[PDB]
C-alpha cells in the first residue's frame, strides 16, 4: 500500500490549523503552479523575463 | 567604462533587464563579448596558454 | 590523492582542452537531425583545426 | 506535384500559386521558391515558414537575403541552434574589430 497522498493532506490540515497571515501568499503559490501545469503553452511566447 | 566596479555591476544588470527584449540579437552578443574579454583572457592565459 | 594531484598537471594542458572539443563535437552531434550535412563539413573543419 | 530542381538529401522546389495536394491532405500554396536541408515536404503556405531547416523566398537573391531574417530577430527565437548563430557573428565581430 502507499499512503503518500494521506500524509500531504494531514500536512495542508496542520498548516491549516495554524493559520497565520502569510498562509495566504503559500495558498496563492500552489494554485498559481496548478494553474500554470494545467494548461501552459498557450500564453508562453518570447520575453525571456516572462 | 567610466564608471567604479560597484555601481558597474548594477548598471549591467539593470541595462540587461530593461534592454533585452527591444534589441537585435547581435548588439547583446557584442556587449557581452565586450564584457567577458576581460575574464577570458585570464582564463586562457591561466588555463589554456601553452 | 596527493601523489595523483601532483602527477596530474603534466597532462592537465591536454585535458583543459580536451573539454572545448568534446563540447563542440557534442553540440554537433545535437544538431544532426534537423542539418543533415553538418558531420561531413565538421570533419574537414576539425581536421584542418587539428 | 510541383517541379523539383533538385532531388536527394538536399531538395529544391519551386512552386506557383496553386492548392498543390497528393495522397493525404490539400493546401494552398503561394508561387515562389522553397529549399530544405532535409527531405521532408515543403511548401510556401503558412505553418511551413516556421520549421527548422526550412528555407523559403520570393525568389533566388530573395530567399538568400531572407536566409539572414533570424540574424536580426530579437534574442529569444533559437533555442538548440542559437549556439551556431552566436558564434558566427561573434568571430567575425572579434576578427573584424581585434585586427582591422
Amino acid at each position: 500500500w502507499d499512503l503518500t497522498a494521506f500524509g500531504l493532506v494531514a500536512e495542508w490540515f496542520l498548516a491549516y490549523i495554524l493559520f497565520t497571515r502569510f498562509f495566504y501568499v503559500l495558498g496563492l503559490a500552489a494554485i498559481m503552479q496548478l494553474f500554470f501545469s494545467y494548461f501552459a503553452v498557450h500564453f508562453i511566447s518570447n520575453s525571456w523575463l516572462m | 567604462f567610466y564608471l567604479t566596479n560597484d555601481v558597474s555591476f548594477l548598471a549591467h544588470i539593470q541595462w540587461m533587464v530593461m534592454f533585452t527584449p527591444l534589441v537585435p540579437f547581435w548588439i547583446t552578443i557584442a556587449y557581452i563579448i565586450c564584457i567577458s574579454t576581460k575574464h577570458f583572457y585570464w582564463f586562457f592565459s591561466n588555463y589554456l596558454k601553452r | 590523492f596527493m601523489r595523483f594531484r601532483r602527477a596530474f598537471g603534466e597532462y592537465s594542458h591536454v585535458v583543459a582542452f580536451n573539454t572545448l572539443l568534446f563540447l563542440m563535437s557534442f553540440t554537433v552531434l545535437c544538431l544532426t537531425p534537423v542539418y543533415s550535412f553538418l558531420p561531413g563539413v565538421y570533419s574537414v573543419i576539425y581536421l584542418y583545426l587539428t | 506535384f510541383p517541379n523539383t530542381y533538385l532531388e536527394g538529401s538536399v531538395r529544391v522546389v519551386t512552386t506557383f500559386d496553386s492548392e498543390y495536394c497528393r495522397h493525404g491532405t490539400c493546401e494552398r500554396s503561394e508561387a515562389g521558391v522553397c529549399v530544405s536541408t532535409s527531405g521532408r515536404w515543403v511548401l510556401n503556405n503558412d505553418y511551413y515558414r516556421s520549421l527548422p531547416g526550412v528555407f523559403c523566398g520570393v525568389d533566388a537573391v530573395n530567399l538568400l537575403t531572407n536566409m539572414f531574417t533570424p540574424l536580426i530577430q530579437p534574442i529569444g527565437a533559437l533555442d538548440i541552434s542559437a549556439s551556431i548563430v552566436a558564434g558566427g557573428i561573434v568571430a567575425i565581430v572579434v576578427t573584424c574589430l581585434a585586427y582591422y
